[PDB]
RNA sequence: UUAGGCGGCCACAGCGGUGGGGUUGCCUCCCGUACCCAUCCCGAACACGGAAGAUAAGCCCACCAGCGUUCCAGGGAGUACUGGAGUGCGCGAGCCUCUGGGAAAUCCGGUUCGCCGCCACC
RNA sequence: AGUUUGACUGGGGCGGUACGCGCUCGAAAAGAUAUCGAGCGCGCCCUAUGGUCAUCUCAGCCGGGGACCCGGCGAAGAGUGCAAGAGCAAAAGAUGACUUGACAGUGUUCUUCCCAACGAGGAACGCUGACGCGAAAGCGUGGUCUAGCGAACCAAUUAGCCUGCUUGAUGCGGGCAAUUGAUGACAGAAAAGCUACCCUAGGGAUAACAGAGUCGUCACUCGCAAGAGCACAUAUCGACCGAGUGGCUUGCUACCUCGAUGUCGGUUCCCUCCAUCCUGCCCGUGCAGAAGCGGGCAAGGGUGAGGUUGUUCGCCUAUU
RNA sequence: UUGAGGCGCCCAAAAUGAUCGGGACUCAAAUCCACCACCGAGACCUGUCCGUACCACUCAUACUGGUAAUCGAGUAGAUUG
RNA sequence: AACAGCUGGUUCCAAUCGAAACAUGUCGAAGCAUGACCUCCGCCGAGGUAGUCUGUGAGGUAGAGCGACCGAUUGGUCCUGUCAAACUCCAAACUUACAGACGCUGUUUGACGCGGGGAUUCCGGUGCGCGGGGUAAGCCUGUGUACCAGGAGGGGAACAACCCAGAGAUAGGUUAAGGUCCCCAAGUGUGGAUUAAGUGUAAUCCUCUGAAGGUG
């Protein structure tokens, strides 16, 4: 579906209606200095290394939307609950 | 009216003279209603409230009965509109009712009409009324100026009795004063 | 029942006869009711909004107090106590 | 006002209908009761109508049958003329038989149990599976016919 | 296959063809027979054929039966003679069988029949006095192809 | 209510038809665009201003039943169906009796051409 | 080397998914209600196809100049994203304009799960905040209603704050609230097969075999008698349709036995049934005779020997 | 001549020995319409006793008296002497 | 002394109450958990509602009908012939919410309700009514109810659920279903009619057959 790319909604920040930006989210780079990654490294040994030995689920046939929406005054952003969307193209 | 599955409207449906759906939402408020309404040669002004049996109109006001405090003129136009709105909300305020919601039935929310004129009548004898200002016409035409200015352009009298020739929005003053006064006869 | 939603088996119950077809009087959806009062349940076809769960027409419940505009009837679905949400349109005084 | 007399066991039989012989007193086969002819009592007997013998008994029946099986609230004492008179507004059977006929009182407000408890009916009755018209003893009876059966569960 | 499958109405009404698809045609040639452009009020003599209990029959039974009945006027009373008779009832009943075991039985689509319910005119015939003993034969040997008893009565009739 | 406004019930009120009614009164049609306002084009409508004319429309009053609808009597029908009971009948599908309820189509004769509430008003 | 390789199922396998959802019917006029029950859908799509306001009335038919224009009839058959059922006409539909409420926070209640406990999800109805449109009442918590959905752990993301072992600074961590990423076996394991070399626990809760129920199938009969039989329904043959009897075939069911009722065919030895192949006694004949064909009573007796094939069955030979 | 009803007859073939439980029955010991008198349960009525529950008295759950038409069957299981 | 959700077994008496063979979830269907339902204890303190009547409401199954929708379905030169589980202009019986009345019941037998302990149970079966599938079935799968299971005793030749009947002990009596020619307690009972086939002497039924057709 189309969606604009600008668009005057409330700002749970400001707390009034502006302008806000609609981006969608980008994956943040992991640094592999988390708790879970140290537990790796402990955990994994010889033989079957229990959760770590598992391998990556599939697929939903349509995913949620995933964006930001950033307030073009306050420059702060906030998230919503999306909704399945097979294709998502920004209007401008 | 064509078999037994056929399905006729409700009465004031066929009659054309009841706008259910705004009726509906106009009921929502709870309040009474002030029931603008208009003929070719007068304006009523009636404050309903809802009953078991229909409505009932606690208080009204006719552009005939206007007349009853000195009025001399036509009864068709805007000052006589803002008058007869007046005479009813002072009726209204008497009554003992203090707030109305403007059912205009199925005229138009036209920009400085009579019905708006009526409402601003009845907001001044007291009455609060959910308004807004920039849609009721500007003082002088609730006078009747425009009027005047018309026969202005003379070469024949406006009015055909005679009720005078340049006509009077001091008539409309005098009026409108009158009616402000503490003792009047309601 | 093939399917498990709130419409199942609903066909009767929901539809109007064909005389009363059509926006219904507005008399009706403004109604007043005090708590205590005895009241009726049965959907209005023509009415979208202030419905209760279809399971629940034919109910005579008691006016408890009102949430917005609507009210909030008290009812027994066999020996259980329920709180129904419902509308004036909807409703009618026992009696 | 009707005699009820039950003449069909509780095996099998609808529990809604034992529960109304219940309310109208009844409890056990041959058991008998008195029952007022209003609108509520009268579909009671319609729903029992298929377990029951009834009728409307006659002044010296509905007298035979309280004094041989009548009963106080509690305890074996016999209704006797005597009874009746030192425990009920009456002065003997008779006048309670009236009253009773006449709807005008019951067993229990005269300190009476509420239930006939009668013999089984001597020579035999006409049989449960069919009503009355069909030669059978279930259903409404003739005043005469109620009295028959009565006198014979004396 | 024996009707003894089908006589019975031991089973819902099934007659919607908005829900049922590839149903036999019927074998039934003909409803109106003899002169159909004469009317029944033209005779003196009216004779129907009714069944004696409530039955389903199969559009091959109503076929043979008709049949055996109105070839038998033809050659009592010619290809044209005076008089007309009438099948009112139409085969709206499908009939299923199941031709896996019981697993999935729901049968396919085998053919129609008319439900009739006892006491009602299956045939009716309409002739002159002088025919009125053909048209009983007719029937005589038409209810020798249809499951129930019949009588063979004479409605507008009493020359006897 | 010698014609009005707001309604409740929402065809007993619909469809169709006949007759009657208005000098400074009422509702209208009607007359007319400087204004408030208006037509994707039209003062048609909406809006505003107004009485030269009219009762032909609408409307209000009186009435007709052919169609549609509501209710009532008789007939169909205590039929069809049916809650309770049966060592009643039938090879059987099924039927019958007793008890408590009880239609629909349709025919026929009536009813129905709205009823009621609030306000205003020769 | 260790393990997994699911469940449902008229036994199991193959097929299928009735394994999560929605609608009509089944469903017996409250609610609830099963089957590998009948019809059929959903795992989206849409920035408008959402929201409000103004203006407006649709199918279809007719008349005048299957595009367009004018008039008339026209409660709804149009349209409203998609199943089905339902809702809707001064609108919930159409056109035009404006707008982003498809908003943030937090609840009540119902549903999910009738009754009656159970999560995610869903809906109705509120409040607080901020907004849109409208003269205003009011409408907007997405699409008129019922399908369009997903736990924990972990990661990424949003804004502020809490916190990390004597202590300060820095780095890098741990946490409160929430969004997104999938488990469709859809209240969530990370997962292929063979065993006739087999083994154990059990089951007649469940199949093979026999019994049993059924009788569609099979065998046999009867009713009607179109038809042909050179003419002639009925010497003889005999369609359609209709009604039955048997329990020999086959199928169905899963009642009986799985701590065991020994298989097919054959053989040997005994009893029986009649729907009769011969023999006895009869009727008809398209009965000259002879030889037949068909039918009736009738179960006393008889009904044999061989070639192929494990065969039952059947084919074939010579006798009778 | 024709209509209706009742009972029966034909249609009607199976395997160790026929059957309505058997004997056997014909103006019945069959069938249908009525009717009379009887037999026949642990049901119902009635005497005495037992248990259980409740009431009065009582420290008592010890006696004594009273009430039960509206108490007395029971697998799994809960409770108690 | 492996584990098993699988088979077998688990030892004295009595008194009170007394099921579930179903719903939701489950690698779950030979098992569990949570509910329903059974039982025990404590709390509460006046109402309760298995029956009926009436009032105020809910409902589209039976039936019926379709120039009332819808879709099927005849023929003739308006008429004439038929239907519907997924049709309805109509429309029951009946089921159901609430309230009053009568009944019954509860206030020392504390009901209704609340809180807590303990379960068992989640292979069911049959009759009747209503079903859906199937040619059918002592079939499969629903539903309401009563029964067997877990229910004696009387009757039915025998015989889980068909009839009577719900039962402490003992005793007398009278009946129920059913039966009265004998076997076998009671009639070779009464008035009247039919049947000549041993029809029949067979309520119900896997169990008792008997059909279409025909009969001076
Ligand atoms: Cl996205
Ligand atoms: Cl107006
Ligand atoms: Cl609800
Ligand atoms: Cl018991
Ligand atoms: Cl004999
Ligand atoms: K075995
Ligand atoms: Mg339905
Ligand atoms: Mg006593
Ligand atoms: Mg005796
Ligand atoms: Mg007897
Ligand atoms: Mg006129
Ligand atoms: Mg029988
Ligand atoms: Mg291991
Ligand atoms: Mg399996
Ligand atoms: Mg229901
Ligand atoms: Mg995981
Ligand atoms: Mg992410
Ligand atoms: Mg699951
Ligand atoms: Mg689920
Ligand atoms: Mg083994
Ligand atoms: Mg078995
Ligand atoms: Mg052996
Ligand atoms: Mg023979
Ligand atoms: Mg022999
Ligand atoms: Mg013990
Ligand atoms: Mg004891
Ligand atoms: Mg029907
Ligand atoms: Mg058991
Ligand atoms: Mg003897
Ligand atoms: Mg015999
Ligand atoms: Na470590
Ligand atoms: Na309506
Ligand atoms: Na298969
Ligand atoms: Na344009
Ligand atoms: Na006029
Ligand atoms: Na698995
Ligand atoms: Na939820
Ligand atoms: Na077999
Ligand atoms: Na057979
Ligand atoms: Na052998
Ligand atoms: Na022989
Ligand atoms: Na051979
Ligand atoms: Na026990
Ligand atoms: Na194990
Ligand atoms: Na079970
Ligand atoms: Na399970
Ligand atoms: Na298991
Ligand atoms: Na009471
Ligand atoms: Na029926
Ligand atoms: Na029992
Ligand atoms: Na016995
Ligand atoms: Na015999
Ligand atoms: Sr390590
Ligand atoms: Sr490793
Ligand atoms: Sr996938
Ligand atoms: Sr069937
Ligand atoms: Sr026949
Ligand atoms: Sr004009
Ligand atoms: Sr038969
Ligand atoms: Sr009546
Ligand atoms: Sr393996
Ligand atoms: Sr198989
Ligand atoms: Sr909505
Ligand atoms: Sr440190
Ligand atoms: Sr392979
Ligand atoms: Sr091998
Ligand atoms: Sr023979
Ligand atoms: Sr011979
Ligand atoms: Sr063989
Ligand atoms: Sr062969
Ligand atoms: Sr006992
Ligand atoms: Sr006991
Ligand atoms: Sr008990
Ligand atoms: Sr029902
Ligand atoms: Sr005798
Ligand atoms: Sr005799
Ligand atoms: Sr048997
Ligand atoms: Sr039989
Ligand atoms: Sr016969």
């Amino acid at each position: 579906m189309q969606m604009p790319r600008r668009f005057n909604t409330y700002c749970p920040h400001c707390n009034e209606h502006q302008e806000h930006e609609v981006e969608k989210v980008r994956s943040g780079r992991q640094t592999g200095m988390k708790w879970i990654d140290r537990q790796r490294e402990r955990n994994s040994g010889i033989g079957n290394d229990g959760k770590f030995s598992k391998v990556p689920g599939g697929d939903k046939p349509t995913k949620k939307t995933d964006l930001k929406y950033r307030c073009g005054e306050c420059g702060k952003a906030h998230l919503r609950e999306g909704w399945r969307a097979g294709r998502l193209e920004f209007q401008e | 009216a064509t078999g037994p599955r056929y399905k006729v409207p409700m009465r004031r449906r066929r009659e054309a003279r009841t706008d259910y759906h705004q009726r509906l939402r106009l009921l929502k408020s709870g309040k009474p209603r002030l029931v603008a309404r208009k003929s070719n040669k007068h304006v009523r002004a009636q404050l309903v409230t809802l009953g078991p049996n229909g409505d009932d109109t606690l208080a009204s006001a006719h552009s005939s009965d206007l007349a009853e405090y000195g009025w001399e003129a036509p009864t068709g136009n805007m000052p006589s509109a803002y008058l007869t709105g007046l005479l009813a909300g002072l009726r209204a305020q008497e009554a003992g009712v203090e707030e109305a919601v403007l059912d205009i039935g199925l005229n138009s929310p036209t920009p400085g009409s009579k019905v708006f004129a009526i409402q601003e009548g009845a907001i001044d004898a007291g009455l609060d009324i959910p308004h807004n200002d920039d849609v009721l016409a500007d003082w002088q035409r609730t006078r009747g100026a425009h009027i005047a200015e018309y026969d202005e352009q003379l070469e024949e009298p406006l009015y055909s009795g005679d009720f005078d020739a340049a006509d009077l929005p001091e008539h409309f003053d005098e009026l409108r004063e009158t009616l402000l006064d503490g003792d009047i006869e309601l | 029942p093939s399917s498990n939603g709130p419409l199942e088996g609903t066909r009767g119950k929901l539809k109007n006869k064909p005389r009363d077809r059509g926006t219904s009087p507005p008399q009706r959806a403004v109604e007043e009711f005090d708590d205590g009062e005895k009241v009726h349940l049965k959907i209005d076809p023509s009415v979208p909004n202030g419905r209760f769960h279809p399971r629940f027409d034919g109910q005579t419940g008691t006016v408890e107090g009102k949430q917005g505009d609507a009210y909030k009837v008290d009812i027994v679905d066999g020996g259980k106590e329920k709180t129904i949400i419902v509308t004036a349109a909807h409703l009618r005084r026992q009696e | 006002m009707h005699a009820l007399v039950q003449l069909r066991g509780e095996v099998n039989m609808h529990t809604d209908i034992q529960d109304t012989l219940e309310m109208l007193n009844i409890h056990h086969v041959n058991h008998c009761t008195l029952v007022p002819e209003t609108d509520a009592y009268r579909g009671m007997v319609a729903k029992v109508n298929d377990f029951v013998a009834f009728g409307e008994p006659s002044q010296e029946t509905l007298e035979t049958v309280l004094a041989t099986r009548a009963e106080p609230l509690e305890g074996d004492a016999d209704v006797d003329d005597e009874w009746v008179a030192e425990h009920t507004d009456y002065d003997d059977i008779s006048g309670l038989a009236f009253a009773l006929l006449s709807e005008e009182t019951t067993l229990r407000e005269q300190g009476l149990s509420p239930t006939l408890r009668l013999h089984p009916p001597r020579g035999g009755h006409d049989g449960v599976k069919h009503p009355v018209k069909e030669g059978g003893q279930l259903g409404k009876h003739d005043t005469e016919g109620i009295d028959d059966l009565l006198e014979a569960m004396r | 296959k024996p009707a003894s499958m089908y006589r019975d109405i031991d089973k819902p009404a099934y007659t919607r063809r908005e829900y049922i698809t590839g149903i036999p045609g019927s074998k039934i040639a003909q409803h109106k027979m003899g002169r159909k452009q004469k009317d029944a009020d033209d005779y003196p003599v009216q004779i129907s054929l009714i069944v004696e209990e409530t039955v389903q029959l199969r559009h091959g039974s109503l076929e043979a039966s008709r049949l055996s009945a109105n070839r038998h006027l033809i050659k009592e009373l010619g290809e044209e003679g005076d008089y007309k008779m009438t099948l009112r009832k139409f085969p709206h009943q499908v009939l299923r069988e199941n031709k896996d075991g019981m697993r999935a039985a729901f049968g396919k689509i085998v053919g129609t029949a008319a439900r009739v319910q006892a006491g009602e005119q299956l045939f009716t015939a309409y002739c002159n006095v002088e025919d009125a003993e053909h048209v009983k034969e007719a029937f005589r040997r038409a209810y020798n192809k249809i499951t129930p008893s019949c009588r063979i009565k004479v409605e507008r009739g009493e020359e006897l």
